[PDB]
């Protein structure tokens, strides 16, 4: 048979038309990951800004606190959403979207404290003018993994410690919390 | 957010859905 | 004439196969530029907004603290038309509508109780420095099913009960608002 | 005459004329009233704030404080302008236009007063800090219908009594306005 | 034959009285879609606006306080190029120029005069915790025509006078001007 | 030769038509000129905002203070550059331009001072509850032809003297300077 | 004829000379509307900021202080990578990017040292109200090229050195940086 | 005050007096 | 500043440079 030569012809035609257009629609499609990414990662370009955050969520949403309020933002792919430490700097583009993290902001009013609480998430702060405020802790100060200190009459540790009814806290009044230790020395 | 950045989202997934519509259009016509 | 189909039926099988690996090569650039797609379709949708709410009224209006003050909206269908208790967290999206249900925003100045007053709703309280405030109470203070504890002279208040006057509770002086129950420990 | 009735013929179409045009342009514009009133309606639909009022001018305009300024501003048809008191929450929608009226922002500064005055419709007040401000009286304390009181060793009456010298009132520092009465334990 | 005229005489004289009837019913639902009109061409216009008045400057140029600061604007025709006294309350349009002259806003925060100035236009006063502040006085407090009462070995001091150094006068710290006169009674 | 005529009534027609067409182009630029500068002129048009200056740039540029930040800002051809004196109220049009020159704001918080400094620009002031800041000192106490002293015990001259000790000066806690001395009595 | 010629040649010699008057006094318009006009070009593009700059991060990344809060942004090519030192004053354009290198606003709050910190960074301030506060140091405090100054028995520090924990310096406490030395002299 | 709002105010006076002009268009020729 | 104010600087400076063009196109052709 004379027919069986033209059925290939055939189907080697077929099959050569439908494959010099893949190894295109990838060549198109491969560009747009490259210019989708490319946008992604042109969000965090400057200008830009900062503020803290008071929760994680789920579905890629966080709450923070940038200008004085709280607010549920939309978080970026950059972004890694449960290794999000509780009350951490974070960063924000124009309308606001996270997009760095950083670390803790450490500066500002520092408060003494009176006692932790129930909830071990939260404490009584002890501010100048004996003004008493309730924030809560960044992880950083109920980590497990710290020491459980030794008295201060051999002295000066200050050392990173477990959390001590006498020391200093350092805090963002107007957001809800505490940030790290201190040394006072008498 | 700006006036410039609303509309250079409305034509990213306008050429997107126009690439999506020839997408299935390919996978369809290869079978 | 063997050789003739030969080289065919081996161009076919040998352009077959690399059908085949572009194809899947080319589809798992889809699942990649299809969530990579969503996760910026997400990040245009406006960020929301949290408040305190003050009081319901009778349509489906609500008062809430936002941004600084007052105001009145509307509630979406999709939550309880008077089944959100006085004074809690909310949620509102960008034209100021409001979309969820949320706890005690457990964090802010904290007053020793004076006394409730006339109408059991409001409270005298005095604040840091010596100055006298007047503040609603939110739901979880004033429901029916709060117990008295019994005395003091047997002592351990850590759980629940009715704001017996000498009290630390925490309250948003801005708000306008009480947050709930502090154990004052000597 | 066979001319009387070609006469009539024609008046009785004239009129015919008229009259069906008539019926509809009373159908026009008994649809512009439903859409005008309609309007209005959807003026005090939310997004909507709020703020106290100065004082009533004649014209269907008054003087509020809306966001730490004094604002003469136009208020709507839906309103009572003779039954608007001094100092009254009263609620606004966006473009600032009056829409309801309400009750009396019943939180915030205690002050004790010293002595009213001349005016007897303003008073001395004296704050936390020693601080002696000078606010305005909201009607509901110098409404005539007010007993003279009876003195206070045979217990705590404090039922809608006329202004002494000792009591406490709630103000709102910022407006200029007293609001009302309260109760201090011995 | 009879009958045929009557039948038309009968309609016209039934159409007509139908006519007259939606003719007034029509007109009395102008009146109201008219003055409920141009109810509605009010609340369009632009609301007003209210700051005090520092000096006059030569031009029709004058200085006030507003929206928490300091600005010069012009003057529109209908009001008095100068003789409108030193810092009364005065009031604004859309785009800050002037319509109106006002009175003395007289509510605020409440001094102790110590000594006027130099050039009998400022002076020192103490304020509620002890700080000395400098504003500017209006006009009633100096304009010539003011008694010395006397002294006050005879008492009864409700009426008018010129300044004492010992004075109460209520001024608005922000601002820079003090207002008017106040008893100390014993 | 019948060629020299013909020659000039070329020269003079040549003359005439550049001739008519300057006369023109002044006329052109000369309205340009009454055109520009009437727009110069437009700017120190109302409506006008104020605030201080902290120091003087060499290319027509300014150090002002207005709204709370620290601003360089174009100024006008209107305005001599260095004959700006450091801490004068300047004055400004909507996008920010200064326009005129001022006095010396003579009004705000008033405060005591402690010692000059090695600038003998900048001085050591107590505000009110023992606030130890530090200003500049507008011109107007370190000019040259400034009398010193003679002492306070043969009574109160208070006629322009050079800095001393112990007396009180105006200052705009905010920008950072002083402004004028003051007479306190004993 | 010859009257003929004369007649031209005192017209050409008179419109000659008409010519170059209209010239020059035509340029001198120019010279005048020339740089008459670029100053209004000048007075056309936008104004300068001023920011606080925190720290430096890797990038064309830095941290900086401005209207009221904390922003990440870029800059221009035209300035230096990293010899930009630890907070001083520096500027900013339009869309904030930065452009200029400043120095030390050596104005605002005045605090004394309690103790460097941990990490030669930071430091403890008391500041009026006793209140305990945290700011970081500008680099003239740090720079290793620091003398000691020998002790304080003998006396006159004028001059710079390492800051013995008992010093005034100078701090913007919304920022968070210490700007500077000063004395308490006898 | 909205750029929305401000063009729906000049529509209604603007149905308005073409209403009135025909409003006045009917009295007249009623008449 | 305003939408208003920057389109009467640009329509200035534009009515100036064809000026300025024409300007230098009278001083050229007078020498």
């Amino acid at each position: 048979s004379a027919r069986d030569i033209h059925q290939l012809e055939a189907r080697i035609d077929s099959l050569a038309a439908r494959n010099s257009k893949l190894m295109e629609t990838l060549k198109e499609a491969r560009q747009q990951l490259l210019a989708l990414r490319e946008e992604v990662d042109r969000l965090g370009q400057p200008p830009s800004g900062y503020g803290v955050l008071l929760a994680t969520h789920d579905d890629d949403t966080v709450d923070v606190f940038t200008s004085g309020r709280k607010m549920r933002l939309t978080c970026s792919p950059n972004i890694d959403a449960a290794s999000l430490k509780k009350g951490q700097t974070v960063r924000l583009n124009e309308a606001l979207t996270v997009v760095e993290a950083g670390t803790f902001e450490a500066v500002g009013e520092i408060s003494t404290l009176r006692e932790i609480l129930a909830d071990g998430h939260r404490a009584l702060v002890v501010g100048h003018a004996d003004e008493e405020r309730v924030v809560w802790l960044a992880d950083p100060l109920i980590a497990e993994d710290l020491p459980d200190g030794l008295p201060e009459a051999l002295n000066d540790d200050t050392r990173p410690r477990k959390l001590r009814p006498g020391d200093s806290l350092l805090v963002d009044t107007k957001a809800g919390y505490a940030f790290e230790r201190i040394p006072l020395v008498p | 957010s700006t006036a410039a950045g609303q509309e250079r989202r409305e034509k990213l997934t306008e050429e997107t859905d126009d690439l999506l519509d020839e997408i299935d259009d390919v996978l369809e016509e290869n079978a």
